[PDB]
């Protein structure tokens, strides 16, 4: 697989027993307790050497996965990023304050707040809006199936008694719109690529739930990329819109049986496993008629895991309890449910739906099943580990992270398309772009920064040099 | 179910608290 991704994730934040505290400044402890250099256009704002961006967004802390080329590389550093936060939050204790701070990797409080998990995809520019639409309007209505976290409360400010699949489903409101924190769209169409924008479309969803089930994360990404490679292609040829499409939104969440059945346009009447599986053959016509069976391991992994989760959620979706976060939560839900009879406006309920998400090794219930050896792995450990402070090495992330890395105390700012230096003695600020998502890799540059000793020498050496290592 | 021992084990205290205390400011 190769297309250049993203998953920009906003954390949950909470400061318990402290009057002084505000979300904005428990917000900045996490991203200044951690970290470096600073980002290039008045709140904290840092780019790590893996490549990522961890900043402060509408009182919550943000991590911002480095540009991937896979699904597997953003599990990876997407995985990363919770451990970032989670030492973050641990350094903030140690400031004068004094703040026991806790993060949590969901999407609302349920009270009426939600905020955002994006996925962000590079595209054709070439590719018709139009088409981009219709095509994902479906396929992001039912892939709540296995992308779901789980919620407990029905209805955006949580008053309906009940389970549903998503926590953001009660918050989108419309077909397609600019807006990511009211009225909120199936398809966003921010078109902000922070690259050639002659060349590409980036593409940013905001309908996901944040997953910690790096299964979830991955066939989230993975099955995404595949239906945006076949709307590229103009592979597909069917009409998969739905009436009402909003309306079905919220009912495949409020519908945990998986049930509940859209109303196609073409008059078809599928439940939402029924629709995915009707990506996922297009998708497998699609790789065969394009590869043979010449398909990499990668794109062949996606669409087995994809086609096995839909078969098993057909079947008995209970036994998804080791791979998807909505089932895993649930199976404790339903745990307490029976061992204590407790309906589901139980307040011990409420609870185990937040504190899942908890970033805590020790206390998050997700990160307990997984000491327990309760979860499906895509990762090990020791590479979530290294992926926090190194970055990919195929795309311009790398160039990104290892300026940091090496000549830290020499780089003025960065950003996703620029690194800018400040050398001693030149009264004047370098600023190199790096306009290529798939340039400024090792490949290109990797030689080149070993042999170099100083961010002077670099600086030099790239001069009269950016299309060839950058762009 | 030995599972659920071990999240009884974590559980935050004064869960009705806890529960209402958790508020957010709307993000994106
Ligand atoms: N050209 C691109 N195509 C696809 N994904 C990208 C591209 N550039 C950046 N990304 C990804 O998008 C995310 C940007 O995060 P952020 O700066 O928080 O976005 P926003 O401006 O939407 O808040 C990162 O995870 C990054 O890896
Ligand atoms: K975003
Ligand atoms: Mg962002
Ligand atoms: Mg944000």
């Amino acid at each position: 697989m190769h297309r250049v991704m993203g998953i920009e994730t906003e954390y949950g934040i909470s400061v318990p027993h402290q009057p002084n505290a505000n979300a904005m400044a428990a917000s900045s402890q996490v991203v200044n307790a951690y970290a470096q250099a600073r980002w290039d256009f008045g709140l904290a704002n840092v780019i790590l050497t893996n490549g990522a961006r961890l900043y402060v967004d509408h009182a919550h802390p943000e991590y911002s996965t480095p540009e991937v080329t896979n699904p597997r590389d953003a599990v990876l550093w997407d995985k990363a990023g919770e451990r970032i936060m989670a030492e973050a939050a641990r350094r903030a204790a140690d400031l004068p304050m004094g703040w026991t701070i806790q993060l949590y990797k969901n999407n609302t409080d349920n009270k009426g707040a939600s905020y955002g998990c994006h996925e962000n995809y590079l595209m054709n520019r070439s590719t018709p809006f139009a088409d981009i639409v219709r095509h994902l309007i479906p396929f992001f209505v039912t892939r709540q199936v296995f992308c779901g976290a789980g919620r407990v409360g029905i209805g955006a400010d949580g008053r309906g008694e009940g389970f549903q699949l998503s926590q953001r489903a009660d918050f989108f409101e419309v077909e397609v719109g600019l807006e990511t924190t009211l009225k909120r769209p199936i398809i966003n169409t921010r078109d902000e690529p922070h690259a050639d924008p002659e060349k590409y479309r980036r593409l940013h969803v905001i309908i996901g739930d944040a997953n910690m089930s790096e299964i979830a994360t991955y066939l989230k990404l993975g099955t995404t990329a595949l239906v945006l490679a076949m709307i590229e292609d103009g592979f597909l040829s069917q009409d998969f819109s739905v009436e009402s499409p909003v309306g079905a939104l919220r009912a495949v969440s409020h519908d945990p049986t998986l049930r509940y059945q859209l109303r196609l346009h073409d008059g078809r009447r599928l439940t939402a496993v029924q629709l995915q599986m009707e990506y996922l053959e297009q998708a497998r016509k699609y790789v065969e008629d394009r590869f043979g069976t010449d398909v990499d391991d990668m794109t062949r992994d996606v669409l087995d895991r994809w086609e096995t989760t839909l078969v098993r959620l057909a079947d008995d979706p209970m036994q998804l309890s080791r791979d998807l976060d909505w089932v895993a939560k649930l199976s404790i839900l339903e745990g307490y449910r029976q061992r204590e009879n407790l309906p589901w406006s139980a307040h011990k309920l409420q609870l185990v739906d937040l504190q899942y998400h908890d970033v805590r090794p020790d206390r998050g219930l997700y990160n307990r099943l997984v000491a327990r050896g309760r979860m499906n792995l895509l990762v090990d450990e020791a590479a979530v580990r290294t992926a926090m402070h190194e970055p990919p090495n195929d795309t311009r992330a790398y160039f990104r992270g290892r300026c940091l890395a090496k000549f830290g105390a020499e780089i003025a700012a960065a950003s996703w398309d620029s690194v800018i230096f400040d050398l001693p003695g030149r009264d004047s600020l370098q600023r190199v772009p790096t306009l290529e998502p798939l340039r400024g890799t090792r490949a290109h540059v990797g030689d080149l920064l070993d042999r170099c000793r100083s961010a002077t020498e670099l600086v030099a050496a790239l001069t009269g040099g950016e299309n060839l290592y950058f762009q | 179910d030995a599972i659920l021992d071990e999240i009884d084990d974590v559980l935050e205290e004064n869960a009705e608290e806890f529960v209402r205390s958790y508020i957010q400011k709307g993000g994106e």
